[PDB]
RNA sequence: GGAAGUGUGUUUCAAAGAAAAAAAA
């Protein structure tokens, strides 16, 4: 059962950035056992999942160009020495782990 | 001569199974008896092929193609007729397979293209059909079939590099894990060769395959044939691996050291070249039992033979442990490091390996090249060794001498002359490719800077459409710098160059002007056209004095 | 490069350092870590398990 | 329907990026399951 | 009104084109692998254009000016003279076998005409360089000339 | 040293040049 990283993240663009969502635990630990149980249960529930859970909405412009310019200026003022970027690795600092 | 061709059962016109069986037996006996195609045997092959529009079978056509590949039948008419008579069978098979879904056609077409590549003949229709099949059904093929199709397409000389690279990228995306986890040396080597032949950028996959091959080499499960092929493919890739080539140099040095150790004493082992010559003699005897340099040419043209590596069957794994000292050269170990964050080479094989090292530039920035170069000089200057060599191995030796001009302790002028005679015999007998020939000639000119030539010139004059402006102009310069001074031989090519004005690069124009300024020959129109071409080509470069080149293109 | 405009006779100390490094880290080895630097280690410390 | 409130604009930037990625994955999953259903119906 | 330099025309030794130009050891004025640069020196009264082979240590091949093209006195100040000089340079480059050149100059006035003539007559330009060599020491390190009209 | 190239650490020219215009080939 190849995972998403096994399947698609070997491409250049897809493989460039790959965030980590869960801590890696060595085999033989309570965390590993619980992760295995959760993965099995989630796969079985994915099998017994309904259609409504995969509903998607059309993509639209999140911001206007002028609003994007304003946001860029404000982010630059927030960090005037560094470049503005979505530092998804440093994400935990800005968004609490429980609300990721 | 001519008795076998007169007596063979060739006179029977019909579609009968008896006729087909008699044709199959006739071609079997042709394979057994007829000599390789060359200067000496030309009329025989012409007449045989002309006699052989015509009704054939799949097996018969495959046998004909294999025989032509083995015997180097490069005559255009023979292939023209063979494809003209094959078109009906292939079309019928294609329609049959199409209707069934709505031998095998792709397999037959691939085999024909392989034969055409072997004889260096181009089959545009077959190559295009294979390209369409690849673009249409690449995901369908399993890993080995896809690898074979990609290798054939890359070996083809007209397939577009961009398209081949995109197909290789898709293949890697599909089967990077299984191959990189468990791939045999032969499959990995073929993958590396197909990547190199079209310059596909697969850095990570190439590195992983190289790591697995190096694990094989460390374990000692690799033959000299495979090691030389690895060196050649790394040279093609410009893969400047340091530890691998240091390991090869150390292997050569220790082999020579043991050779001398046992030669000093009363008991010594036979030489690898001696064993190869004995095996070649045994194969010649086997052929005679079944029935100038025909007995060597057949051995070189045997199906399992590779130009710079001899015959793949003779060579076997080097040994579990070959270096007593710790070798200069696995996935679990890679994972651990990431987590922790801390049986013998031939003379020609040695020549090819050192040619690869010279191309990669080890001779300058290395400490393990000088001793091996001295060893190669010692083994090459000996009489007899140069005579039994391939055109590509001779080119490698010539390159080695030319590059290590100064480093040579002695002056092997006799060895160089004998090598040149051997290579010229190969060239006039058509076993030498223009790519291997231009390198040899340029290397000889470089070595000399600081009859045989007539035969070379006549071969060049008769075979003009086999190579590109690169080789044409480079050889035109090499002959003039060797010293030819033939107004006719030089003025012949003026019109050919005028016609192929377009395909001339800066290197090409440089070679042409060098040749025609060394030969003291005047051609105002040629020079004017070449000058305009050079101006146009350089129009997309700007440079300033004392500041180098600023913007290119 | 021109012989009258380049630098010759200098030691390839960087190449020697690379060659000696090959000993501690095999040349046929990983080029990066599981966590690629300060940012990756921050992510590792700031991601929860299950 | 109700989304959280953060103290910095970085958080909203990353939240929007995550939302877009999740929606694209949802579209892919829906298309895959529709193809699954079509294949099952054709087989039966 | 010969449209050329009267004295060069009169003393032309049998009229072999490029008879007086020194040639390489190979007997060629131009090698098939040579690049060419046109240096233009413009002024109020005249424009001097020199074609130079860069490969032969930036060696002048031939040149032209108002007198060479057959323009005398006040007529040398107009744009017609500059365009005529450009046309002459382009035509002689075509005759020799020069197609692509690099332009260089110090004063930019009266250079547009030469560039336009080159483009019209097919003398391609691969690059342009303005080398004014401005003073980097002062303004009156050497007292310049007196201003006209007091 | 000038100008370039890429089987290389390669080649070529070389210690001032320039003596109508416009064409043919």
């Amino acid at each position: 059962s190849p995972s998403f990283e096994q399947q698609f993240l070997n491409d250049k663009l897809l493989g460039q950035n790959t965030l980590q969502f869960t801590k890696v635990s060595e085999k033989g630990t309570a965390d590993a056992l619980f992760a295995e149980c959760l993965e099995s249960i989630r796969h079985r529930r994915f099998k017994l999942d309904p259609d409504v859970d995969n509903r998607s909405s059309e993509a639209v412009e999140k911001l206007t160009q002028e609003e994007r310019a304003i946001a860029e200026k404000i982010f630059q003022r927030v960090d005037p020495e560094r470049k503005i970027a979505p530092r998804l690795e440093s994400r935990g600092c800005y968004i609490d782990p429980l609300w990721d | 001569p001519l008795q076998a061709l007169a007596a063979l059962p060739v006179w029977q016109q019909g579609t009968s199974p008896r006729s087909l069986e008699l044709r199959s037996v006739s071609v079997r006996l042709a394979h057994a008896f007829m000599p390789p195609f060359s200067t000496e045997t030309e009329e025989l092959w012409c007449a045989y092929t002309r006699r052989l529009p015509v009704q054939l079978s799949v097996d018969l056509g495959l046998q004909i193609a294999r025989l032509f590949a083995s015997r180097n039948v490069v005559l255009a008419e023979a292939w023209k007729g063979l494809f003209a008579s094959m078109d009906p069978l292939l079309r019928e098979l294609r329609q049959r397979e199409e209707r069934e879904s709505a031998e095998r056609f792709p397999d037959v077409v691939l085999k024909l293209c392989e034969a055409a590549n072997r004889v260096r003949h181009e089959w545009t229709w077959g190559t295009e059909e294979l390209m369409l099949y690849a673009r249409r059904q690449l995901p369908a093929l399993e890993a080995p079939e896809a690898a074979r199709l990609l290798h054939a397409l890359a070996s083809s000389p007209s397939t577009s590099e961009s398209v081949v690279a995109r197909l290789a990228e898709a293949f890697v995306f599909l089967w990077e894990r299984d191959l990189s986890g468990a791939v045999e040396p032969a499959a990995g080597l073929q993958l590396l060769e197909t990547l190199a032949r079209k310059r596909a950028t697969e850095r990570d996959f190439i590195r992983d395959i190289s790591r697995r091959m190096h694990c094989y080499l460390h374990l000692g499960l690799l033959t000299p044939f495979e090691k030389t092929r690895l060196a050649v493919v790394y040279r093609q890739l410009e893969f400047r691996h340091f530890t691998f080539f240091r390991h090869l140099a150390e292997e050569l040095l220790q082999q020579n050291a043991k050779r001398q150790r046992l030669l000093a004493l009363g008991r010594s082992e036979p030489s690898a070249d001696a064993l190869q010559a004995a095996r070649q003699h045994q194969r010649r005897q086997r052929l005679s039992r079944l029935q100038t340099g025909e007995w060597r040419w057949q051995e070189y043209l045997r199906p399992g033979y590779v130009m710079g590596l001899g015959l793949e069957k003779d060579f076997s794994p080097s040994g579990v442990i070959l270096q007593e000292e710790i070798l200069p050269l696995v996935a679990e170990l890679r994972r651990g490091l990431r987590g922790s964050l801390p049986k013998a080479f031939t003379l020609g094989q040695t020549a090819v390996i050192l040619d690869s090292m010279l191309f990669l530039g080890f001779h300058h920035q290395s400490r393990f090249f000088g001793p091996v170069a001295d060893v190669l000089l010692q083994r090459a200057t000996e009489r007899g060794a140069v005579e039994t060599l391939d055109p590509q191995q001779c080119t490698s030796l010539m390159v080695f001498f030319a590059e290590t001009r100064r480093q040579l302790s002695e002056d092997p002028d006799d060895c160089i002359r004998r090598l040149t005679e051997r290579f010229v015999d190969a060239l006039v007998c058509e076993v030498a490719s223009p790519a291997q020939c231009l390198l040899f000639f340029k290397s000889l000119v470089k070595w000399s800077a600081t009859p045989l030539l007539l035969a070379v010139c006549k071969q060049l004059c008769k075979r003009v459409h086999n190579f590109s402006m690169k080789e044409l102009t480079g050889m035109l310069r090499a002959i003039a710098y060797v010293d030819f001074r033939e107004p006719a031989f030089f003025t012949v090519f003026v019109n050919y160059l005028k016609e192929r004005l377009g395909e001339m690069q800066e290197e090409d124009i440089a070679n042409v002007t060098q040749a025609f300024n060394k030969a003291k020959i005047e051609e105002p129109h040629l020079f004017s056209l070449m000058g305009k071409r050079y101006q146009h080509l350089q129009a997309n470069v700007m440079a300033v004095k004392r500041r180098g080149v600023l913007v290119r293109r | 490069k021109s012989i009258k405009k380049k630098i010759t006779g200098t030691d390839n100390v960087f190449r020697h350092i690379m060659e000696e490094s090959f000993a501690v880290l095999p040349e046929d080895g990983p080029e990066f870590e599981e966590d690629g630097g300060v940012s990756a280690k921050q992510q590792k410390s700031q991601i929860l398990s299950e | 329907d109700v989304q959280p409130l953060f103290t910095s604009g970085q958080a909203y930037w990353q939240f929007e990026i995550a939302k877009s990625q999740a929606n694209h994955l949802l579209r892919i999953r829906s298309v895959l399951r529709r193809m699954k259903a079509q294949a099952e119906a054709a087989a039966q | 009104t010969l449209g050329g330099h009267p004295r060069r025309f009169k003393l032309m030794g049998g009229r072999p084109e490029f008879h007086h130009v020194d040639r390489n050891k190979n007997g060629h004025i131009i090698e098939p692998t040579d690049k060419f640069q046109v240096v233009i020196t413009t002024s109020k009264n005249n424009v001097h254009a020199q074609v130079v082979n860069k490969s032969r240590a930036y060696r002048t091949i031939f040149g032209s000016f108002a007198g060479n093209v057959g323009i005398r006195k006040q007529a040398q100040q107009g744009t017609q003279c500059a365009y005529r000089i450009g046309q002459n340079i382009a035509r002689k480059c075509r005759r020799l076998g020069i197609s692509q050149v690099e332009i260089k100059f110090r004063r930019i006035m009266r250079v547009n005409q030469l560039l336009q003539a080159f483009t019209a007559h097919g003398l391609g330009v691969t690059a342009i360089a303005h080398e004014p060599r401005l003073p980097k020491c002062g303004q009156n390190a050497t007292k310049p000339r007196k201003r006209r009209r007091v």
